[PDB]
């Protein structure tokens, strides 16, 4: 199939918790053009919930990447409020910078901890 | 009499010179690290977004060249009075 005009990929990225424990960390966040702050507050941890939308012009090339998301902060009150948004838009591209940044600099909620030794359940007779 | 010459340039008047030098170094290094991190992250963003000059390598040119010959006019300018005076044999 070569009808790349009709392809798309909606990926709801799992919430990524990014900890900004350094002035350089805040600096890189503010250097991200796709990140906008709508509530001027002091935060040490944020939660990025994004919904990437890819459109393909070829197998390896994205016709258009659009990532929209809501960045959340847990206040000392423990209320969760949207301190900002993610709004990335690009044409011909080879990846999503928002997903790359959150993957490298952030840990997803509910990380999967893998045992050193797998525990076999039941047996080849019962299963 | 013995001569004490203080050529310190007024650094004796800085209170806590060590702490002040450390403060300046820490501020400068903090700025450098912040801008380094911002530049590296921006570069990675451009790399992941836009995806992933030929220099000629010199070679020896052993031109076993004879002594360069000047034009006859330039030779005559260097020695005009010598024409047809010496026995070439």
């Amino acid at each position: 199939y070569n009808d790349y005009c009709n392809t798309f990929q909606k990926v709801t990225e799992t919430p990524v918790q990014v900890a900004f424990k350094s002035a350089k960390d805040l600096a890189v966040l503010r250097s991200k053009e796709w990140f906008h702050l709508e509530k001027d507050v002091q935060f040490d941890v944020l939660t990025f919930r994004c919904e990437s939308t890819y459109k393909f012009k070829s197998a390896n090339v994205y016709s258009s990447i659009k990532t929209t998301g809501q960045v959340l902060l847990e206040l000392p009150t423990k209320e969760v409020i949207q301190v900002g948004s993610v709004d990335y838009e690009a044409g011909t591209s080879y990846g999503n910078p928002v997903t790359d940044y959150l993957s490298r600099n952030g840990k997803t909620i509910e990380e999967s901890v893998i045992f050193e030794n797998a525990i076999p359940l039941s047996s080849g007779e019962e299963l | 009499e013995p001569v004490m010459a203080d050529l310190n340039g007024g650094l004796q008047f800085i209170d806590n010179l060590k702490d002040f030098t450390s403060k300046l170094r820490t501020d400068l290094l903090e700025t450098a690290d912040i801008r380094r991190a911002v530049s590296i992250e921006s570069a990675i963003e451009q790399k992941v977004v836009n995806g992933d000059k030929v220099m000629v390598e010199p070679r020896a040119n052993m031109k076993f060249d004879f002594p360069t010959l000047k034009s006859y006019d330039e030779i005559k300018q260097i020695a005009p009075e010598l024409e047809g005076m010496l026995d070439l044999e």
